[PDB]
């Protein structure tokens, strides 16, 4: 338990949703609380709170501040450096920024329910599937219609290393417990993504019983001249 | 009175769909598709370059023909937000069999004038590409 | 060959293709050679010119003069004024303006060669034509393979008026001689017409042994997924 | 206004057709509406008609007189010689006649409608392209049901010389508006094309909806 | 640096991969790794292994006491117990049993692929969805062909507890990756899952390139004219 020096980067729902991120800077493995020194580099914005230090489950205390007010730097891509004293013995410092260089955009797939789960008329397993992202961390909500679904209903599980060679990318799913009923009125059910390598902000996609697998689908060919033109 | 799911302007692909009721309950019901197609007989390999061969190999990637790729605003709690739609539209331009009617397609000539070499834009579907 | 005085529009090679647009006014019927004089409404300050009078099969005098410049003002739609002073007389004034009312940009359509003459190769005529246009001139090319064919080649017949009532329209009708070995191995032909009418000032179609059909077509045509998730 | 004396050829409308053919024999370029004497030697025995004198925009005057009798010597290869005794002073002379030494039979050509025109109904345009005359004049007219449609129902385009060497001919074009209703019901259309050097009074050609087509297309739909 | 005792079930890998389940009786809040000696009472059968070299990142000390031969009572469902007396903190106590009040047999599903990794070649995606009951530990395995594949080679989740009220359940999922080939060539691709209750200890379900409703799917051309 000694001390360490390590910065929090700041949250993925306040980038993308939230209006105010930041950052915070915490030492860890001390056994003196309070008396800790953190100074940022880039003293602008609004001033950093400094915490109250907590005790971790080894009896030594965990002391940070935080710097509000860094989303617009951030989303221009730069960086942060801060510069602590220890409440005991040293100087030690670190750096983090919002830029990693070998992105891959979000590819989103729903899973509609399984024939098993919806020929009983009870309930449904949406699956949301989203498949590349390298900073690994996502925000997965849930739409009914035009409204957003409380949290409390989504099961949406850790990123995972995605195993192979080549360029590293990870898998999140989240799953969605739907009644039957109305998948059968034909309410519309949507995942809803977030990841900065992403242009526009998020992105979404949209299953119902009707986008779902069809039964005897028709099929009807026209062959056409005039122009090439279609209207 | 079918819902129309997907309605493609390079390729006419209008994919309507509707609940028809079964025969064996009137609780259970199914789903049927109309992927009303239209294949042109008179197009180059490329629509945007009249010096191409005739097409007579069409492909129609049901994901590419049930595309979205128009914005859309979504009330997340108190942020209203815009959201791509697909993971598809990424431009290079997609191949494309059929004129956009509300697009307007062009092609550059060499013409000489006066005496002189000028290039002119000469439209392609000329009923179309109006102000 | 009485005292009289006509206005002359630009020619439309020169609207569409060049920028040197001009109007032209011109005196007739007069028995003197002597300068007469012309004055333009638009009182622009570029320089108007007075050309050469030309003596005609009865040895009547025609004088005419040229405003330079009239681009942008015919493409607004704008008209035109000229007032002359004979050297005989006194004063005449008239006239130009733009249709704005009916301009109707043409249809084009191309028709490959006629079976009699194709079954016999030597010499074939590709044809095109232009139809339901208001406005009385017309600016017809024919090409080669992406490249422009020599006018002493293409055969172009002057507009005239279509029967029926509605707008007056014309047609207009051109033929190409094109060496039957050429159109065998498929040499990219192409009718190109312009207009001030047409939003763009030209349009083109195009002719080749495959505009029509072979004795031999197929088509492949793939619905792929099928019952894939329509979104 | 100076003197000339021309022979105006006897036109193809009322040649190869019609009875009582004629020619015209024109002084231009006169200063008196009266005097001119238009003597004739292809001595057939009958008298020219003496036609009223026109004046041009300038006032010069322009005197002429019609001699019946031509299609019978005329399509021959006859030489009607026209001596005209001007109004004012001395005689103008010329010869009128079918020159049969380089001609040249049409070739008549029928090109159905672009399918353009066909995918929007409407009016369809039939093209009759002839090809290939030695002079200029031509008569183009067209059959609808077999019946011959009025001259109102017509665009046709004026003779123009055919590009190329070693020749001597002329191209004509003219296009009729159909109704696409009677063109899909096959209704028969026709052009007639009439010239001098001919062995008939009417060449002609026809077009319907339908003929030995490559349409047969093999569409393989296929669900992959 | 507290003290506690505990108990820790075997792995499920050990009590349906073949039999060789023992029950870890961890002893915490030591400051001397050579501890306690501690008792056993499960059943019978004299069989322990004291492992005394463990330290956390506080630098205290745990002890890691195993017990073999623990498989027959789980599935009994019986009780076991540990004891130990520390210099430290006198007597420590635990027991440990299977639970069975809310163990219910699982509920497994298969999702077949997305229809934009059908459309493009490279890869793919199997979805391997999994409902499991309250005292919920899972093996999720896979299988191409008839051969088991390696972990290396699955993406598996942990379970979350579902919403809902009257029991506890939660949801797994899992991801295999398919070659678009061998999809496309009649593999057979299997989720394999091995879960307390079931009774055969292993449940299988598969997908086919043909899995699913077999369509009548109608086609015909239209050599018409009006084009669209
Ligand atoms: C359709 O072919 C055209 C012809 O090249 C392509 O579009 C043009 O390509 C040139 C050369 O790269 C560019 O300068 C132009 O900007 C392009 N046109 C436009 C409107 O952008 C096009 O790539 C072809 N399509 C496909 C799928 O191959
Ligand atoms: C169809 O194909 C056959 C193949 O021999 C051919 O004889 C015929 O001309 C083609 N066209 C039509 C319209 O049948
Ligand atoms: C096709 O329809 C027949 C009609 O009785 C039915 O028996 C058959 O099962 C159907 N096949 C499929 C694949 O739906």
């Amino acid at each position: 338990c000694q001390p360490s020096l390590s910065l929090q980067r700041p949250a993925l729902e306040d980038l993308l949703l939230g209006s105010d991120a930041s950052i915070t800077c915490t030492l860890n493995g001390l056994r003196n609380p309070e008396g800790a020194v953190f100074t940022w580099e880039p003293s602008t914005g609004k001033d950093a709170v400094q915490k109250k230090a907590v005790q971790n489950s080894c009896g030594c205390y965990s002391v940070s501040s935080v710097l509000p007010g860094c989303a617009e730097r951030w989303n221009s891509g730069a960086s942060f450096k801060c510069t602590v004293t220890h409440p005991e013995s040293g100087t030690l410092t670190g750096t983090i920024a919002k830029v990693t260089v070998n992105t891959f955009p979000p590819q989103v797939h729903l899973l509609p329910p399984p024939s098993e789960e919806l020929a009983l008329n009870e309930l449904l397993s949406l699956t949301c599937l989203v498949r590349a992202f390298n900073p690994k961390e996502v925000l997965v909500r849930w739409l009914h219609g035009n409204e957003e679904l409380s949290p409390e209903s989504y099961l949406v599980f850790e990123p995972l290393k995605e195993p192979g060679e080549g360029a590293t990318t990870y898998l999140v799913t989240s799953v969605l417990r739907v009644s039957a009923e109305t998948w059968k009125q034909g309410d519309q059910y949507s995942c809803m993504v977030g990841h900065e390598a992403l242009p526009m902000n998020f992105t979404q996609k949209t299953i119902d019983r009707l986008s779902g697998k069809p039964t005897n689908v028709s099929v009807s060919v026209i062959m056409s001249e005039g122009d090439g033109i279609c209207y | 009175e079918a819902t129309i799911l997907a309605d493609n302007k390079c390729m006419c692909t209008r994919v309507t769909s509707r609940i028809i009721p079964s025969t064996e309950d009137p609780n259970e019901d199914i789903v049927e598709r109309n992927i009303r197609i239209v294949v042109p007989l008179n197009n180059r390999e490329n629509i945007s370059d009249p010096t191409s061969p005739l097409r007579r190999n069409f492909v129609y990637h049901l994901s590419d023909v049930c595309k979205k790729c128009d914005p859309v605003e979504v009330e997340l709690e108190d942020q209203v937000v815009t959201a791509t739609q697909s993971n598809i539209c990424n431009e290079v331009p997609e191949t494309c069999y059929m004129y956009d009617r509300n697009k307007c397609y062009t092609t550059m000539v060499p013409l000489r004038y006066h005496g002189e070499t000028k290039m002119v834009q000469a439209a392609l579907t000329p009923d179309s590409c109006y102000p």
